[PDB]
């Protein structure tokens, strides 16, 4: 269990109930004592949020012939929270708030973490990232990391196969249930979290 | 006993031979024990829709002797009495108003020790201001010889005293044309008796007893049973002295053949003395029936006094010897329940209680049944008779003859007799009688006339308020019974037509009602019955509304999270008039788009263009809010419009100065840019930039909260309409006007209560007006305060600020940027 302890955590509209900023410290520090690291930000919805965190992120039926098939994070919670958000309406037309993740990989795994500069849809980002990795797409036990678009924040794809070794948790960061479709405030962030959110220093040069 | 529809009905065409009547008493008076014992004697049986009990028939026949007693026109010796419920609490009061206004005759209990209290005296005032014939019962008296052990002379003082007080109300309050109304004991219109052992009596009774012993005809052996009458023992003479010849007092007649009897059978049992007990019981031909016995004690008293004067045969006497039929009455009352020309076809024919006029039926509540959620009306037929499938008119509140608001010809799907719990289908149902109608749920929310005649106005409205201006949260304290409470609320708002459950986005459950006292109700039978889960209620609230004061200040804009799509809309603000409109269905969502045009361009100064183009209202498809498509050449537009309407439903809903329901909100959506692709303008891409655009729109068009506001009428006597003017002045009351009553000393005070100014009014009004003030709010309009519900200080501010903390909300108040584009 990395959820630290006090009481059964859930996802609300409401907010993450049983999820202090205090808790996330004692999580985030005992997640880095048995060797993992926080690689980004990753927000999605409610339901969503539930099975990743008790239950992984597991991919599920992906199309073999999508070469860049993976879970996609951020360093930059703003950018993760674009997501955080039923993509749908429901049957009587509300589309509520969602939640966001914290993704923590195996210490071990930073070996195939990459960078570019390039934008992942680019013709030469193909080739390029393929250059980093060692081997033709989809990404598998690799990550890259490079501009969600020209001049957009950047944005981190898992393989699928590091993706499932992932451990993710809530963050201290809520999402507004009043404002569903606003950018993320700077000052609703806690400073605390804001602390142990560093990224680690990815690669840009192939092993 | 058991009754055939038939045997119903034909006894309903003998109208001369019902009585409608209600029983007007303090629940710790004996009021549910008397009328049981009504109930358990002359309550009426038919020969799988269950209803919420709101009257009883009871049955009962007389002799051709005692037919002649009756000053009425009658005919028949069977009586068909309709007992119809009454509230257990004074406050309230539009209730026990509805009952009243049905009912011609009423059974008024009064306690021997106490006496009349204040309760009793204030519905019986309203009483007699329907023009309701009084007839009284002394009860509990057991507990004056048990306790008291009083006196056979005090006894009597004490009885004097008491129809002494009823009168001084009865002659002070009812109307000098329905003529001398005030009970006489000597007159057979007032009994004496104990529920709880079960019995009571009327002189009439004891003097048809002693009617021949004595040589009498009972007209004068009655009178003589009462009031200042002795009989001495010696000179077996009937004086009008308390003294004979020499000086010795003499025992009163009432005393002595009256309350003698009663007393020894008391002191016999209750003492034990098996002795006397026997020789004391053959005397009065009271035989014990074996097993009854070897009782002793209360437990034989409780029998012997049962047998002795059977408590519900004194009341029912009464009832068919003098309260009015619904034909004596009607042709005094029937002015005061007509609206409309005293001379009027119909008024006529209300007074004639005429079956053969156009119909003139009242409908005083709308009860819950078990088929469905539906709920089957009750009321009285005024005047003509109602059947089955005959169409009828439904002319609402609103209604007015000369317009067609408020009106819903429909046929009556069925005519159904309201046996207490159970319901028996009937064809039809003459002037005169209470009946119930199946069908009318959706066209009535509670109170209305039913009428044929196109000319016909409606008949003595009683204000009622569907608007839930207060409301609270409900949580189950054990997590465990939550489906308990998912189901109890949705049991609930079955049972009630104007209480409301639903959900807030934020997912709570709410409750909300027409009050302070009628939610407060609707939670205890929550708690209690329909969930019977413990649960966590919050304080109370008031129902705020948020509205704007002007135009947007300047274009209001936001984008989906694709940032392909692009909303420009600004909002204005829409006129009470139109609002008002819309709330009372003159502008509606469900008209022809063309007709409603026209009708806000003309009646309302709308350009028929913009009406032409309305999207939707709100919230819930049908608020006082609007969207109007100003846009021009928008390819793909149309597309998109459900996700619109979609939205504006949320944002008129919810809106963004705290929570609350936007109201008179104009939104002109003025531009739009769509993605050619539709699979890149979904809901989950419209719905919030329209919903933050409308935000952002609203929080430019310079902002305003309103708060609901009460129109109280308070009854009350002249020396007490002090204390109304006294607590109107600490709750920010406006009076609106104060008229008397031609007659009486009765004031009837009309003012304006901010509903958030109204928690505890009836406690506080209690205490300053001595109880003697009759209250009667409901709902009348909403107030925009002035002050900047921006400003934390400011007066509005203030309920926002604390609201918002409530509701765990950011403290302060989003600007429009925040809704804006991030640009
Ligand atoms: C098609 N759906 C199953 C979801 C999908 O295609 N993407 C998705 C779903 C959730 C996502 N959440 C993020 O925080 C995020 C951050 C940077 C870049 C992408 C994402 C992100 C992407």
């Amino acid at each position: 269990e990395f959820l630290g302890d006090g009481g059964d955590v859930s996802f609300s509209t409401r907010g993450t109930q049983n999820w202090t900023v205090e808790r996330l410290l004692q999580a985030h520090r005992q997640l880095e004592e048995r060797g993992y690291v926080f690689v980004g930000y990753h927000g999605t919805f409610l339901e969503a949020a539930q099975s990743i965190v008790f239950g992984g992120v597991r991919a599920r039926s992906q199309d073999l012939d999508a070469i860049w098939r993976g879970f996609y994070i951020a360093g930059d919670p703003a950018l993760a929270y674009g997501y955080a958000q039923d993509q749908e309406p429901d049957a009587r037309g509300r589309i509520r708030n969602g939640a966001l993740l914290r993704v923590y990989v195996p210490r071990s795994s930073l070996p195939g973490f990459y960078r570019t500069s390039l934008t992942l849809a680019a013709p030469e980002a193909a080739g390029e990232v393929e250059r980093l990795i060692g081997h033709p797409l989809p990404l598998r036990l690799d990550a890259i990391t490079g501009p969600e678009e020209e001049g957009g924040r950047l944005e981190t794809i898992l393989g699928w196969p590091l993706a499932e070794r992932t451990v993710v948790i809530p963050s201290a960061i809520p999402t507004d249930p009043r404002n569903v479709g606003g950018d993320l405030d700077p000052s609703s962030i806690p400073d605390k979290e804001q602390a142990i959110s560093a990224l680690p220093d990815y690669a840009s040069q192939p092993g | 006993v058991a009754f055939t529809v038939d045997q119903m009905r034909s006894l309903m065409d003998k109208v001369t031979n019902v009585r409608n009547m209600s029983v007007i008493a303090h629940v710790d008076h004996g009021k549910s024990t008397l009328t049981d014992s009504l109930v358990q004697r002359a309550g009426i049986i038919s020969a799988g829709i269950t209803i919420k009990s709101t009257a009883i028939s009871l049955y009962s026949e007389m002799s051709d002797e005692d037919v002649k007693e009756i000053k009425q026109k009658t005919d028949g010796n069977s009586f068909l009495i309709n007992l119809i419920d009454s509230p257990g609490h004074v406050d309230f009061s539009s209730e026990v108003t509805a009952a009243l206004r049905v009912t011609d005759g009423a059974l008024v209990v009064v306690d021997t020790i106490e006496g009349v209290c204040v309760q009793t005296e204030t519905v019986l005032r309203q009483a007699l201001g329907e023009r309701i014939k009084p007839v009284v019962v002394i009860n509990k008296v057991d507990r004056a010889l048990l306790e008291l052990q009083v006196s056979k002379e005090d006894l009597y003082q004490t009885f004097a005293r008491t129809v002494e007080s009823v009168n001084v109300i009865v002659s002070t309050y009812a109307d000098e044309v329905l003529g001398d109304v005030q009970v006489y004991p000597a007159r057979g219109t007032v009994a004496f008796g104990s529920g709880l052992h079960g019995w009571a009596f009327t002189i009439r009774q004891f003097a048809t007893r002693y009617a021949k012993k004595f040589g009498v005809d009972k007209a004068k052996m009655m009178d003589r049973l009462w009031g200042d009458s002795f009989f001495n023992p010696k000179t077996k003479k009937w004086t009008n002295k308390d003294t004979d010849a020499e000086g010795k007092p003499l025992e009163r007649a009432f005393n002595m053949f009256i309350l003698d009897p009663i007393f020894r059978l008391f002191t016999a049992i209750m003492n034990f003395k098996k002795d006397e007990i026997p020789v004391l019981l053959e005397k009065l031909e009271i035989v014990l029936k074996g097993d009854e016995k070897d009782l002793e004690g209360k437990a034989l008293l409780k029998v012997v006094m049962r047998k002795f004067l059977p408590a519900a045969d004194a009341l029912l006497e009464m009832i068919v010897l003098h309260l009015p039929s619904p034909v004596t009455a009607q042709a005094y009352r029937a002015e005061q329940l007509y609206e409309g020309p005293a001379d009027d076809a119909n008024c006529i024919a209300i007074k004639n209680c005429d079956p053969k006029a156009d119909l003139m039926l009242y409908v005083s509540k709308m009860v819950p049944t078990s088929d469905k959620g539906r709920f089957y009306a009750f009321g009285r037929v005024f005047a003509g008779t109602v059947k089955s499938g005959q169409k009828v008119r439904i002319q609402g509140p609103n209604y007015v003859p000369g317009k067609k608001d408020d009106l819903f010809i429909k046929a009556i799907q069925r005519v159904v007799l309201m046996m207490g719990r159970f319901v028996e289908p009937i064809d039809d149902c003459p002037a005169g009688n209470i009946i119930g109608l199946v069908g009318i749920d959706q066209f009535l929310l509670k109170t209305g006339t039913l009428t044929t005649s196109e000319t016909a106005h409606n008949m003595k409205v009683m204000k009622f308020s569907v608007s839930p201006v207060v409301q609270v949260a409900v949580e189950v304290k054990n997590a465990n019974d939550l489906p308990k409470l998912v189901e109890g609320l949705k049991r609930l708002s079955k049972s009630d037509p104007c209480v409301l459950t639903y959900m807030s986005e934020s997912g709570e459950h709410i409750v909300a009602g027409t009050g302070e006292l009628h939610l407060e109700i609707c939670l205890q039978d929550l708690e209690h019955d329909h969930a019977g889960v413990p649960l966590k209620i919050s304080p109370p609230v008031v129902a705020y509304r948020e509205t704007v004061e002007s135009e947007s200040s300047q274009t209001a804009l936001s984008k989906s999270p694709n940032k392909h799509n692009r909303i420009y809309l600004k909002a204005e603000p829409i006129d009470e008039e139109v609002s008002l409109a819309i709330e009372n269905g003159i502008i509606n969502p469900r008209d022809d788009f063309k007709a409603r045009a026209r009708i806000m361009a003309d009646d309302y100064g709308w350009d028929v263009t913009d009406a032409r183009k309305i999207w939707c209202f709100g919230p819930d498809g049908n608020g006082p809010n609007l969207v109007i498509d100003q846009t021009k050449a928008v390819q793909y537009l149309h597309e998109i419009k459900d996700s619109v309407v979609a939205a504006f439903q949320w944002a008129t809903k919810e809106g963004p100065i705290f929570g609350e329901e936007m109201r008179s909100v104009r939104v002109n959506i003025l531009d739009v840019t769509l993605h050619a692709d539709a699979i890149h303008r979904g809901g989950g891409q419209i719905i919030p930039t329209m919903r933050r655009a409308t935000y952002a729109g609203f929080l430019l068009a310079d902002p305003k909260i309103q708060e609901p506001v009460f129109l109280v009428e308070i009854q009350c006597p002249e020396q007490a309409v002090g204390g109304i003017y006294s607590v109107l002045n600490k709750k920010r009351g406006q009076v609106v006007s104060e008229e008397q009553r031609p007659g009486t000393p009765l004031f009837t005070v009309k003012a304006y209560l901010p509903v958030n100014e109204s928690f505890g009014f009836t406690g506080e009004l209690r205490q300053a007006t001595g109880g003697q003030a009759f209250p009667q709010m409901v709902f009348d309009h909403w107030s925009t305060l002035g002050s900047d519900p921006l400003d934390p200080t400011s007066k509005a501010g203030e309920i926002v600020l604390a609201a918002r903390k409530r509701h765990g909300m950011k403290e302060e108040v989003p600007g429009w940027q925040e809704y804006y584009d991030k640009l």
